[PDB]
């Protein structure tokens, strides 16, 4: 299917290389992930994670 | 832009002719040589604005 | 009468107008060098005595 | 004796019909007018304007509205049960303050 | 201050105001040119012999050789302008305007 | 006009330049301007024209009293303080006589009446040869000096300089006069800031370089002197077009394409001191020299002007030249904008 | 065809030596074509 | 020349009248011996008696806007009582624009030397009374 | 509640995406005063190692034994 | 700017560059001057009238390889001049505590503004 | 937001290796895809704004121009063929990547986090508008209206940047945010003024206001549709937006030195709808319809009220549609007889049955019809702007008494009443025109429905 | 076939392109190599 014509899945892929790299942006800006006054729980439940 | 191969390749082509107190030919002075050496030994490692003042 | 006719030579007639003149000021030089080189002369002099640059 | 010019007399008007009776906007290709057409109509007012109908239709409560209603709803309750007025003026607290004396 | 770098700078001034006004002619105009070079060799030597400045007495001999080749350079211009020509003058150089 | 003796004389001409670069001493600053003098003559009259003889006339009497003037300042230099060394003079006079030396050298606007002479009655690698070199090479002499100079001299000078070579250019329909009064404009632009920050000065020159490297070339491509055979040259090959649009566009400096990082980084390093109306007088300035550009570019890509045949008989033949380097240097002259901390490639 | 080009009198402005003709710039005559002035 | 604008700019201004005047004749002065002097240096009129009215034109008409600024200067600040605004100055650069007008004879240079004079006096004016510093710091 | 949940963001997740980036900014805009302040103090008093322009090199006075024993 | 500890040859790189990290590879910036070497090769193509996207890859992968190469040293040397840049003015601001003060950090509890309110 | 750059990158290789007769398919649906995709941004909230990242962030006010540019790339995609599709191939895709491009930079401008990058693309959408008007102008005064266009909105546009760098370098970086939550008041010196002078009089040179509106008329009417309907809505607006942020700085100078501004732009826009009404050349009204309409932004954005910049960024959305419309209907009708002119090209009652309502609903949004987004904006700014006096509504309803008279004689000159009979070439109407209006018109009205979303930060 | 005299080029040369694609597969790993041993020296030193 792709090789039959390989035009119209160009732009489509290409978002979803640019989604991939603007949650790669947001895992590299992972500063203050628990520092806020204001949005800081304690860490819970399994694993170190509260935004990615 | 002021290249320094002149002082990359290590040649004094241009180090003889420039001041006074160098090494004349025969080995003889200048007419105001201490003053010259005394003002050079003032103003060598001197940023050329605090050396004028 | 406001905005075609006034407005059109206030703000871009005038200014091309200028530009014109100056231009046909400029480059109407016919090629003699004495000419060329009494401006030289008088460029050094008003720089010198006139107008100071060397105090 | 001069013409100054040697181009072609100029235009034939392109009436658009006249080869496809069937025609639908621009010119005489017969299949691709037909897939314009179903795209524009399919992928412009089918899948685009319905569902983003849709979707701007409702949506997380944009610039904080419902949220506010029912925060304002649990702080007029309050502070009614609790005696002091509603909105008391000075927002910043008057012993937090230092004038420049005079 | 060695009152003679005073007339000498005086004629320096005096041959480049006849390098620079000159009328209907280039020989005049590249033989005041060499009386200038003239003007800067007899400043710089003067210097230098009075400064016992002895290892770069080369400024002289250098700049004169220098703007000699210079003056030569200028002769065959001024041949190749009279050569396409009758004359030299600074007239009928009128086209290529500016 | 035998292949040795050409590389012999822009080995010469290579071999001035390098001499002006690397000494620290006058004597080999002025011979390497001398010998730059001397072996840039011959690159002139490679015709045998009467227009080429005037113009290598014109060119060597200015050349040559500018050599003079500034051998006159260096013997009062040793008048002062006395030694040869390229640093800070020592007399306001002699960096006066000096920078008007330099200014003559290289083209300020009481100067400038030899560049549009010299440029129209020669062929285009020689004033291609001659605007980068000769204003390539005192630059570094500038750029040496500079603690040791009055402001007016060189502020004066090329704030005229912009605005001789903007007005001056608006009547021309030659393309060496245009480009020569490009160049007036931006030996103006280089000299403005040279008291402030000189990297800018550096950076603009080897962008103005490489801007009329493609300009030149995309005229060595197809011998056109007029912008009638600019039209021409419209109806032989559709990528000059392009390529002379995006090239005028960059010369005009306009902001996605890269003759904005030249203007606009003045303008940062100009206004972090307190002058703000010589920026804007001189960006003022910078809109005005845009204009010949624009009617050039209406002449060439955007109008289309009627054609004589022989083109008929043109198209058979392709454009088989070589080119010095075009691709290379029209996108790295016109799409170099995002790259400007390459700023810092040069201290 | 419908688009509007230049003729033939909106490039004869574009001729001459200068652009703009004023009382004293008509003795500019256009350069040759070889740059090659006749003996 | 720096000199006579200083000599302009001792004054102050304030009033202490017909020594503006006389340092605007010297200003007005000085630039048409300028222009003069360029103007006969690229045109060589044809004679030289043609060249000495082409200087007394240019020298006698930037003198005289020179002093017709310089005058109504005086005026507008004896008049206004006011030394501050630069208002003062769009009054002498028009009323320059359009005596350079009936110099040259043509009413709409005169007025467009009104506008562009009076705008340019007004900047004149603000840039020494704020404080500008043209050409230079030159530190940073 | 789909529609947030598969698409959008967390104001957690902007929140201190804002304030991180607030940071950043802060660090940026303080080293360039900073920065100029330094340049203008430095262009004055000369203490600095940035603008040094290039003095005689005295490597090349040799003293000597000369000629003439008065210098 | 100058120098700078004027020993100082030409040296397009010291070794003290190699105290800094070295820039990736595909760091955004070497895969533009990438993009703009294919776009090179692609007018090169165009500026003689072989067809475009064919008949010159061995001149396509050329100009890439050689845009990429001169790209890398050239951010390695703008890498070594901002960090020498820092390090001065770190250095300098350490060196002088006279000229560069602690400012007072007055709260807003009493740093007074003028209002002037928009009607 | 760079989920929204990169495929606008992709989709211009896409015009290129696509085969004949297969550039327009591909490109359209791709577009159309894009703006599915922009339309799941409106995610803004509360507190902050968005930020896609110390490069990118969107304000409120951004989102709805956003999803206007690339709403109006696939309309403006399909509007411009059959006045190009008889030319070559490669000139075809050359017009449509350009196009491409214009978006990119367009994006590029209005997810501006740094005033800067503002600046640089802000012009850097001036520059391709000159080459479309110029090479598909099809009239002969298109040198003549590129070249005022460029030198207008550089000339004014120009200071600007001198003013920016003398902000860079007097208070640190241009992130919105930082010089927000640290600006200054600044005091009525006169270098202040000029400061001030500059900025807003760049962005007066871009709206225009009526000392400087003749920009505007010539590269409408000698410009093909592509370039007048991009030209128009995303251009004027952009310059709207451009100013709606500045205006953050200057807080108390504005007041001491923002009357003439007020004044020229009331002034003006009285005798900007006064004269189109008696004009002909069909296309010029709307043009003069827009300088009115934008002097009346102007008003808004200079009386600084949040009752104002919510009227404002709504007149904004709403017109831009509206006239965008119209010059594609003005083009529709100029396909239909070479004439240009108004008063040829009668009747069109009879004939063409369907092109009423659609002149009919155009004119009525252009009307200011009172559910329609136009009223609401005109509405609010005439609440703010008698907040800010009381005499100056009779100004505002006098706007409105004028503005009603000439577009429904725009309507009823060109479409009522008898066809000249001796027309006889005009086909009826295309599948393309009539999907070209349903494009325009229903998001229009689907936005009256909930107009939540395109009033602006102070919601 | 279909040419009188023969194009000078297009007829493909065999020194030119080998070469090319040598020093371009040799700047390559010259590159790889240079970047390589510049990280290596970067976590040596630190
Ligand atoms: C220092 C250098 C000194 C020497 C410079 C060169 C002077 C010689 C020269 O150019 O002579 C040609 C010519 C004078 O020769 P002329 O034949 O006597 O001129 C009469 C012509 O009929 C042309 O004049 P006119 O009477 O037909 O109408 C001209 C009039 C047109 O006036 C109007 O259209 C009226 C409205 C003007 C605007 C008023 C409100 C402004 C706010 O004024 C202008 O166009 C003024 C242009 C400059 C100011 C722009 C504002 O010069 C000009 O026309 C002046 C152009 C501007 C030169 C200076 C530019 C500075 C920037
Ligand atoms: C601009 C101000 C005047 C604007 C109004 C106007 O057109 O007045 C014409 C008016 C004469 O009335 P007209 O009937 O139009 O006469 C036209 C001429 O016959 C027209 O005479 P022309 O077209 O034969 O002019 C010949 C001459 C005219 O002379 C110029 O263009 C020289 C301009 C120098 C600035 O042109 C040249 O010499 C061109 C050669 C290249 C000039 C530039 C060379 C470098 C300049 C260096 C300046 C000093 C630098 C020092 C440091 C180094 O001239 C004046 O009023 C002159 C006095 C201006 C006083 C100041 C006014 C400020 C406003
Ligand atoms: C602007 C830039 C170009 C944009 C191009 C696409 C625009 C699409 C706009 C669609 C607007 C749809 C609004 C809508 O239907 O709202 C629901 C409208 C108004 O409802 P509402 O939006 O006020 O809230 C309804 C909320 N719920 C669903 C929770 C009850 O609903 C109706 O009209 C009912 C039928
Ligand atoms: C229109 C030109 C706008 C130039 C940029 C704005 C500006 O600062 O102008 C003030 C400038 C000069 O002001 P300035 O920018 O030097 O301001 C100095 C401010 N103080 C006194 C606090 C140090 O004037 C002009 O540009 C005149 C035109
Ligand atoms: C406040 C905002 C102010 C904005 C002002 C903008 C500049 C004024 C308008 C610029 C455009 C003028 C223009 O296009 O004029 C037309 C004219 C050429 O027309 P024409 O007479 O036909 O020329 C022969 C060509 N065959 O073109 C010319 O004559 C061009 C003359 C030069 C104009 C340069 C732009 C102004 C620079 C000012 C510098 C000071
Ligand atoms: C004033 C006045 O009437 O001047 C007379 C002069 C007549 O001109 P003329 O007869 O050609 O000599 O008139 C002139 O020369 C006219 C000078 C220009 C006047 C412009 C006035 C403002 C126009 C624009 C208004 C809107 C902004």
């Amino acid at each position: 299917v792709v090789r039959d014509h390989w035009i119209h899945v160009l732009v489509p892929v290409g978002f979803v290389f640019g989604y991939y790299l603007d949650r790669k942006n947001d895992e590299k800006l992972a500063a203050f992930r628990n520092k806020s006054l204001l949005y800081k729980r304690e860490l819970k439940p399994n694993e170190e994670v509260t935004w990615k | 832009p002021f290249f320094d191969v002149q002082k990359k390749l290590g040649v004094d082509l241009d180090h003889w002719m420039t001041i006074q107190s160098a090494e004349q030919p025969h080995r003889i002075p200048a007419r105001c040589h201490a003053f010259e050496k005394e003002w050079i030994e003032c103003a060598h490692g001197i940023g050329s604005i605090r050396a004028e003042k | 009468l406001l905005d075609l006719i006034w407005l059109e030579t206030i703000l871009p007639k005038t200014i091309s107008l200028a530009q014109m003149k100056m231009s046909t000021t400029i480059t109407s030089q016919k090629g003699l060098i004495k000419l060329y080189f009494l401006s030289f002369l008088i460029t050094i002099l008003i720089s010198t005595t006139l107008l100071n640059f060397h105090e | 004796p001069t013409l100054r010019w040697q181009e072609d007399p100029e235009p034939e008007d392109e009436n658009l019909y006249e080869k496809n009776p069937d025609s639908h906007g621009y010119d005489k290709d017969p299949a691709v007018d037909v897939w314009n057409m179903r795209v524009v109509f399919f992928f412009g007012f089918s899948i685009v304007l319905v569902l983003g109908s849709t979707f701007v239709a409702y949506l997380p409560d944009y610039r904080m509205q419902e949220w506010a209603r029912r925060e304002a709803e649990r702080l007029v309750k309050y502070r009614e049960a609790h005696g002091l007025p509603l909105m008391e003026s000075n927002c910043f607290d008057p012993s937090k303050i230092q004038l420049p004396e005079d | 201050m060695s009152l003679v770098y005073m007339n000498i700078m005086m004629a320096f001034t005096v041959s480049l105001t006849g390098l620079l006004m000159y009328r209907s002619h280039l020989m005049s105009s590249l033989l005041c040119l060499e009386g200038m070079m003239l003007s800067l060799f007899i400043l710089a030597t003067l210097m230098i012999l009075n400064s016992h400045f002895t290892l770069a007495s080369m400024m002289p001999i250098i700049l004169l050789v220098f703007a000699a080749c210079e003056a030569a350079l200028g002769l065959s211009l001024l041949v190749m302008v009279s050569n396409t020509y009758g004359t030299d003058y600074v007239q009928n150089l009128n086209l290529l305007q500016c | 006009m035998n292949p040795i003796i050409l590389i012999i004389i822009l080995m010469t001409v290579m071999l001035g330049t390098i001499i002006v670069m690397i000494s620290t001493h006058w004597l080999l600053i002025w011979i390497g301007f001398e010998m730059n003098m001397l072996a840039i003559i011959p690159i002139m009259m490679k015709k045998h024209n009467p227009r080429a003889t005037e113009a290598s006339t014109k060119y060597f009497l200015t050349q040559s009293t500018a050599s003079m003037l500034l051998m006159m300042a260096i013997i009062i230099n040793l008048m002062f303080s006395g030694q040869w060394t390229v640093m800070k003079l020592f007399n306001p006079m002699a960096s006066m006589l000096m920078t008007m030396a330099l200014a003559m050298k290289l083209g300020m606007a009481p100067f400038h009446f030899w560049v549009p002479e010299v440029t129209q009655g020669i062929p285009l690698s020689s004033g291609l040869i001659l605007l980068t070199w000769q204003k390539l090479a005192p630059m570094s002499v500038l750029y040496q000096i500079l603690p040791s100079i009055n402001l007016d001299l060189i502020l004066t000078l090329s704030i005229l300089s912009i605005t001789i070579g903007g007005w001056g250019g608006l009547n021309q329909t030659q393309l060496r006069k245009i480009m020569a009064y490009s160049s007036i404009a931006h030996m103006g632009w280089m000299t403005a800031v040279l008291l402030y920050n000189p990297t800018m000065t550096l950076l603009n020159l080897i962008i103005y370089i490489i801007m009329t490297s493609t300009m030149f070339t995309l005229f060595m491509a197809n011998s056109t002197t007029t912008t009638l055979s600019l039209s021409h040259t419209w109806n032989k090959a559709p990528i000059m077009t392009i390529l002379v649009l995006i090239t005028l566009l960059s010369m005009g400096g306009l902001p996605p394409l890269s003759g904005f990082m030249p203007k606009w980084m003045i303008i940062q390093e100009m206004t972090k001191n307190d002058s703000i109306i010589l920026p804007t007088l001189m960006a003022i300035t910078a809109l005005l020299n845009l204009y010949f550009y624009m009617r050039l570019t209406y002449s060439t890509a955007l109008t289309m002007f009627p054609s004589t045949n022989n083109m008929k008989m043109k198209w058979q033949f392709p454009t088989t030249k070589r080119m010095t380097l075009l691709p290379t240097m029209t996108v790295l002259s016109t799409m170099l904008l995002p790259l400007t901390p390459i700023l810092s490639i040069l201290e | 065809a419908r688009q509007w080009q230049p003729d033939v009198e909106w490039a004869e402005q574009y001729g001459g030596a200068v652009m703009y003709p004023t009382k004293e710039t008509a003795h500019w005559k256009p350069p040759p074509w070889n740059d090659v002035d006749p003996p | 020349a720096k000199t006579l604008l200083h000599q302009y700019w001792d004054i102050p201004e304030g009033t202490e009248c017909h020594r503006k005047t006389y340092a605007a004749t010297s200003i007005g002065g000085a630039s048409g011996l300028v222009v003069s002097a360029y103007s006969v240096a690229l045109k060589t009129p044809t004679s030289f008696l043609e060249g000495v009215a082409r200087t007394g034109r240019y020298t006698f008409t930037a003198a005289a806007i020179g002093a017709i600024f310089g005058l109504t200067s005086c005026i507008s600040a004896q008049v206004r009582e006011k030394p501050d605004d630069p208002l003062n100055y769009l009054i002498g650069g028009c009323a320059g624009g359009l005596t350079l007008g009936a110099r040259t004879r043509s009413y709409g240079i005169g007025a467009a030397a009104c506008a562009y004079m009076g705008l340019t006096a007004a900047l004149v004016k603000m840039g020494q009374l704020e404080g500008w510093k043209v050409f230079a710091e030159p530190k940073v | 509640r789909w529609i947030a949940r598969t698409f959008f963001d967390a104001p957690e997740k902007n929140y201190e995406r804002t304030m991180a980036i607030l940071q950043i900014e802060s660090e940026k805009a303080e080293l360039r005063l900073k920065e100029l302040e330094v340049r203008r103090l430095m262009r004055a008093k000369g203490d600095g190692p940035w603008f040094q322009y290039p003095t005689i090199d005295k490597a090349l006075i040799d003293h000597s034994p000369k000629a003439t024993p008065d210098n | 700017m100058t120098g700078r500890q004027a020993r100082a040859p030409l040296q397009f790189l010291p070794d003290e560059a190699r105290s800094l990290p070295p820039p990736k590879l595909t760091d955004p910036r070497l895969a533009y001057i990438g993009f703009l070497g294919y776009c090179s090769g692609l007018i090169d193509n165009a500026i003689r009238r072989r067809p475009v996207l064919s008949a010159g890859l061995h001149r396509q992968f050329l100009y890439i390889t050689s845009f990429v190469f001169v790209g890398y040293y050239l951010l390695k040397r703008q890498d070594y001049m901002y960090a020498v840049r820092d390090h001065d003015m770190f250095s300098y601001i350490k060196s002088h505590p006279e000229d560069f003060p602690e400012k007072d950090k007055k709260t807003y509890r009493e740093v007074f503004e003028e209002f002037h309110p928009v009607r | 937001m760079l989920k929204y750059i990169i495929p606008t990158m992709m989709l211009m290789p896409l015009t290129w290796l696509s085969k004949n007769s297969m550039i327009w398919i591909n490109t359209t649906l791709h577009s159309l895809l894009i703006s599915l995709t922009s339309l799941l941004l409106l995610n803004q909230f509360g507190d902050n704004s968005l930020n896609f990242s110390l490069t990118f962030f969107s304000d409120s006010l951004s989102t709805p121009l956003l999803i206007l540019t690339m709403w109006l790339l696939p309309l403006m995609l399909m509007a411009s063929q059959h006045h190009l599709s008889k030319e070559n191939l490669a000139r075809k895709k050359l017009f449509i990547s350009m196009l491409i491009l214009l978006q990119l930079f367009l994006i590029m401008t209005f997810t501006a986090t740094e005033l800067i990058f503002f600046y640089i693309m802000f012009e850097a959408t001036l520059v391709p508008t000159l080459i479309i008007i110029t090479r598909w102008g099809n009239q002969t005064e298109r040198l003549n209206a590129g070249l005022y266009f460029l030198f207008y909105t550089l000339a004014g546009s120009l200071p600007l940047l001198v003013a920016l760098i003398y902000i860079q370098n007097t208070m640190g970086s241009l992130n919105f945010l930082i010089l927000q939550y640290w600006v200054q008041p600044m005091p009525n010196s006169w270098s202040n003024t000029f400061m001030w002078l500059a900025c807003m009089m760049a962005f007066m040179v871009k709206m225009p206001l009526y000392g400087l509106h003749l920009w505007l008329p010539k590269a409408h009417v000698e410009a093909p549709i592509a370039g007048s309907m991009v030209l128009a809505a995303i251009l004027l607006k952009l310059g709207g937006y451009g100013m709606m942020r500045i205006t953050l700085l200057l807080n108390p100078i504005t007041d001491f030195m923002a009357y003439p501004f007020i004044m020229l732009s009331l002034w003006g826009m009285i005798m900007t709808s006064s004269i189109c009404l008696r004009q002909t050349d069909l296309k010029s009204l709307i043009a003069y319809s827009s300088v009115s309409h934008m002097a009346l932004v102007i008003v808004a954005i200079l009386i600084q009220t949040p009752w104002s910049y919510m009227g404002a960024t709504a007149l904004m959305i709403a017109h831009g549609l509206t006239s965008s419309m119209l010059f594609c209907l003005a083009n529709s009708n100029y396909e239909r007889v070479h004439s240009r002119t108004m008063i040829l090209a009668r009747g069109l009652q009879t004939l063409l049955p369907l092109m009423a309502a659609w002149w009919l609903l155009a004119s009525l949004t252009n009307l200011a019809l009172p559910p329609s987004i136009n009223l609401i904006g005109e509405l609010f700014v005439v609440m703010s702007t008698f907040s800010w006096s009381n005499i100056t509504i009779i100004l505002m309803g006098l706007n409105m008494v004028i503005t009603a008279l000439y577009s429904l004689y725009m309507l009823i000159t060109t479409q009522r009443g008898k066809h000249t009979h001796h027309i006889n070439n005009i086909l009826p109407s295309f599948t393309r025109e009539n999907a070209l209006m349903s494009l325009h018109m229903l998001p229009l009205l689907l936005l009256s429905l909930n107009p939540k979303i395109i009033l602006g930060p102070l919601y | 076939k279909f040419y009188i005299q023969e194009p000078p080029h297009g007829s493909p040369n065999w020194l030119k392109v080998g070469l090319t694609l040598g020093t371009s597969a040799f700047l390559w790993i010259y590159l790889i190599k240079q970047h390589n041993e510049d990280v290596l020296e970067y976590k040596r030193r630190n």
